[PDB]
């Protein structure tokens, strides 16, 4: 693959005072293995050219 | 331990003590740690070879683009030219698991610290039971997904399972909207011709050893019992002959070496990744590993001139405040109940779809995806 | 903007409603975004209608729609195996009764003679002032339109006859002199009770099978007490 | 499968352009 | 390896000789692919190891 | 053609090809009999593209 669509997470702001409703991330958790080892899918372009 | 559920409010009576003849069994919980090692480590070395983070490469189609001189004329003029191009992407789910923890204000004023950590341990072991089973359901069920992002929905994928853009050409390999790498062995038993026709589905697409690509064989003792007998120009199971000789890893014990010729193949390193190696058969690197079923091959490809990778993709979600596992505060604050929420969101996919194949070793039938990595079937492995 | 649809208002999720995981694939044009009646099958599993239990609580299969006005298919609360909200006590705004299909009654005005229907605005071939339900389904039935008897079904007595369909891109009118058609049509009614049906369905009327649901206070909302069905 | 030569003036749709959703297909033609 | 013992029974691995045992001819110079048994456990003597 | 509506330009090359040492090279077909044929990838007439 000779290029890759530019992803776009942070669309705007967050609505603010939600910060309890996600909790606090335990750092020692064993399935952070999987977690540590993903990143975000938000592809800006293409989106029509899923095939 | 054993699979024993207990659910609803810790109260009273659910309370863990010391005993009227002095066995402090709060003591007692990490009393399995051994196990859960064990089980830890297992399961990170198959994390850190099957898994990467995803990234949304545009997939190239083969185009055509065909332009010719013609000759001159000293008078009149020549034809013009034009050229086309098209190309495609994939994608990854997501999904979100949650967990409670609720103790009466009785349970929580008699309680021991020991035990409500000892239930934050067993939840913090209950996702990576969850990580995992998602990891290996992600390449072992051959069904087809569907996700939305930016309000498009598009299919997500395992392996070549017959849909979706079919393989690209290579040399003269051509393959229709059918072509599927979960495949069965026709037969109740492993043959050496099966770890032939398993390669086969990788080389198909040039991912081979000509292209410098290493491979990687998955299976459960049920399999590697039979293929540890494979001998050069020796009958195995089924009327298979085998073509290479099973060449044993320095960790194995020692056998005397049967002619003055020696072993057909090269003697593999003791480990791929962290992965302890039983030995080799031909090219494939041989891996004892009882979190695959028993009946099941699964053959992975790696590096080479197609620069072959893990197969799966990890998506996590884009709210930073999303992201690991995460404790949450509950409804229920001080009295008469407390309670707290644990919660991960992550999904998966495949993009590199002919980079690995699965083989069901059986006589007849359909692939069927092993129960237990059926997506389905639960939150356990 | 253009449409209201409803949703749960208040719901807790501590007093018995409770979480549970789809028996089956919802569809998104004629079950998402409805106040659906629910049961469970002989699985753990919820079921739109009466499953192994009977009626047991409400279900709102609440989904977006692109700008254009269609549903997002690849949704995860929507397949088999997903999992879903069922209501037993709370409040549900923007309240509508639910309905499956469309369905006209049909009455004949002549005492003597024939009398013709349009299927999609194309004209069916005559129909005599006194013809049979089973001449009625095989008049609409036949022209070259491409629904066939598949997803018709009729029900009277000469007079006049209810035509139910499955499908919603299907409507019947009159076209010939003697001959009226009206499609039913559903809406809120303030102090009304409202009940589930063993189809799924929430309506004013109990038949012989309704289990009541709740009771609306202004047409725009429902208090859902679900007196449960029970054997 | 067998090659095809488009040959003739080059006109408008005959261009290649940013798709509706983004995607430069004219940084791809050196694949 | 290979052969047939007892009651039918087919052998996965050689008994290999430990150091202690008598010389012995082998079909191909290097002769093992790995190691021989070291000749005592604990405080006993090993005749080989299957 | 040069602004509007059209514009246009050529490529052109010249050159040609000949044998000096006659004898200096071979060419054998496999096949059981008649003549030998040029392949039609190089055969004069046949195109401008191998």
């Amino acid at each position: 693959p000779k290029t890759s669509a530019v992803n776009f997470p942070q669309s705007g702001p967050r609505p603010a005072g939600a910060a309890v409703v996600f909790g606090t991330k335990v750092s020692g958790a064993p399935g952070n293995v999987v977690s540590n080892n993903a990143a975000t899918f938000a592809p800006l372009t293409g989106t029509q050219n899923f095939e | 331990t054993a699979p024993v559920r207990q659910e609803g409010i810790m109260t009273q009576g659910d309370l863990v003590t010391v005993t009227s003849d002095g066995i402090d069994l709060n003591a007692l919980w990490n009393s399995f740690a051994e196990s859960i090692a064990i089980y830890n480590e297992a399961m990170d070395n198959l994390i850190q070879l099957l898994t990467y983070p995803v990234t949304v490469p545009v997939e190239p189609v083969v185009q055509i683009g065909e332009t010719t001189f013609e000759e001159a004329t000293e008078l009149g003029v020549p034809r013009g030219a034009g050229l086309p191009i098209e190309v495609f992407q994939m994608g990854y789910d997501l999904r979100h698991y949650d967990k409670r923890n609720a103790y009466s204000w009785m349970f929580l004023a008699d309680a021991d610290g020991r035990q409500v950590e000892a239930i934050h341990d067993a939840v913090l072991w209950a996702d990576k039971r969850l990580v995992f089973r998602k990891v290996m359901e992600a390449l072992f069920d051959n069904r087809t997904r569907r996700a939305n992002i930016r309000n498009q929905a598009y299919n997500v994928y395992p392996l070549y399972n017959g849909d979706g853009v079919p393989p690209p050409r290579f040399k003269n390999n051509v393959f229709d909207e059918t072509h599927s790498h979960y495949v069965i062995s026709h037969n109740s038993v492993v043959d050496s011709s099966d770890l032939e026709d398993l390669m086969e589905l990788l080389a198909e697409h040039g991912y081979s050893p000509q292209a410098g690509t290493q491979f990687l064989l998955l299976a459960n003792k049920a399999e590697t019992d039979a293929i540890r007998q494979f001998r050069r120009g020796v009958v195995n199971n089924n009327g298979a002959t085998a073509g290479y000789d099973f060449i044993p890893s320095p960790t194995q014990p020692a056998m005397m070496l049967p002619n003055a010729e020696g072993l057909l193949g090269n003697q593999p390193a003791p480990t791929f990744g962290g992965l302890a190696v039983i030995g080799s058969y031909g090219f494939w690197n041989i891996v004892e590993e009882d979190y695959i079923p028993p009946g099941y091959l699964v053959g992975v490809g790696y590096g080479g001139a197609f620069n072959l990778g893990n197969p799966v993709g990890l998506r996590q979600h884009a709210n930073p405040a999303m992201q690991g596992l995460r404790i949450i505060a509950g409804n229920y604050q001080r009295y008469p109940l407390v309670d707290g929420f644990y919660a991960r969101s992550f999904g998966t996919g495949v993009r590199q779809r002919g980079g690995a194949a699965i083989m069901q070793i059986k006589a007849s039938g359909a692939y069927e995806c092993p129960p237990i990595y059926k997506k389905g079937g639960g939150f356990l492995v | 903007a253009l449409k209201t649809k409803p949703r749960w208002d208040k719901y807790d999720g501590y007093v018995g409603n409770y979480r549970g995981v789809l028996g089956e694939d919802i569809d998104l044009d004629t079950e998402a975004n409805r106040v659906l009646a629910v049961g469970t099958n002989s699985n753990g599993a919820i079921v739109v209608g009466a499953g192994q239990t009977g009626i047991k609580g409400l279900m709102i299969v609440a989904v977006g729609a692109d700008i254009h006005g269609a549903m997002l298919d690849g949704g995860i609360n929507n397949h088999a195996g997903d999992p879903q909200d069922v209501g037993k006590h709370g409040e549900i705004t923007n309240f509508q009764p639910t309905v499956f299909g469309r369905t006209f009654g049909v009455a004949i005005s002549a005492t003597e003679g024939n009398v013709k229907l349009a299927v999609n605005g194309v004209d069916t071939g005559n129909i005599a002032y006194d013809t049979s339900a089973a001449n009625l389904k095989s008049g609409i039935v036949a022209v070259d339109d491409g629904f066939t008897a598949d997803d018709f079904t009729v029900t009277g007595t000469a007079p006049n006859f209810t035509i139910v369909t499955t499908r919603t891109d299907v409507t019947i009118t009159a076209s010939g002199e003697g001959v009226t058609v009206t499609e039913a049509t559903s809406v809120a009614a303030a102090g009304t009770n409202y009940y589930g049906h063993a189809d799924g369905t929430v309506n004013a009327v109990k038949g012989s099978d309704g289990v009541y649901v709740g009771h609306t206070q202004e047409a725009d909302r429902l208090i859902v007490n679900v007196k449960d069905e029970e054997d």
